[PDB]
């Protein structure tokens, strides 16, 4: 059985570490929720 | 893989 | 694989708004399987985290009311209440709640996933298993989607869609 425990509030923090990359990709999503990059 |  | 949609009816299980760890029992103890957001009496998470299983607080049952496999989203206690939409070119934060780690916001400028339908934000951040369902928020502190359903690039990089529906 599954339980739930509070972790944080939904709040934007001002001096947040920035990270990541901006990809631009073509995908299909099939009915089961699987995302696939168009090949 | 595809999910977290 | 199979698909399904559920859309339902509110119950006769109270939780403070915010971000929650979703945990599962032992033996050995409890283990984080994912993350969810409580907003306006409704608990929002990703389909693949719970697969519709009953949640429990204190207390008593919390049961699914809406789910979509294609979206990979589910809501407990009511229909979807997270109505904010990500705008192209605006930066977002992920409130990442990893297993055994303090929550931490990570700012990122998403790319875009192009479908036949339209456009979905793409977040190229790679968190541990168990952190699916972490919310993605905008500058106003509003959730524009959830993290944890995505693709792997040709360079081995993990890239999550911004999982969102349209509320109510």
């Amino acid at each position: 059985d599954l339980t739930v425990e509070k972790a944080a509030d939904v709040t934007w923090e001002e001096e947040a570490e920035q990270t990541g990359v901006s990809h631009n990709l073509m995908i299909t999503v099939d009915d089961d929720g699987t995302m696939r990059i168009k090949d | 893989l595809k999910r977290r | 694989g199979g698909s399904g949609v559920l859309w339902d009816v509110p119950s006769p299980a109270e939780l403070e708004e915010g971000v929650y760890r979703i945990k599962q029992q032992g033996i050995f103890g409890k283990t984080q399987v994912g993350v969810g957001v409580q907003k306006e009496g409704v608990f929002h998470t990703m389909w693949h985290v719970t697969r519709g299983a009953v949640l429990t607080h204190n207390g008593k049952r919390l049961e699914p009311n809406w789910a979509s496999v294609k979206k990979d989203l589910i809501s407990y206690g009511g229909g979807w209440r997270l109505s904010a939409q990500w705008q192209k070119g605006e930066e977002v934060q992920v409130i990442a709640v990893e297993p055994g780690k303090n929550p931490k916001n990570f700012q990122t400028m998403p790319g875009t996933f192009q479908t036949t339908t339209g456009e979905i934000g793409a977040i190229a951040l790679d968190f541990k298993p168990g952190t699916s369902g972490s919310p993605i928020i905008n500058r106003e502190g509003k959730v524009v989607g959830l993290y944890g359903n995505g693709v792997v690039t040709k360079n081995g990089g993990y890239v999550s869609g911004i999982a969102q529906t349209n509320a109510e």
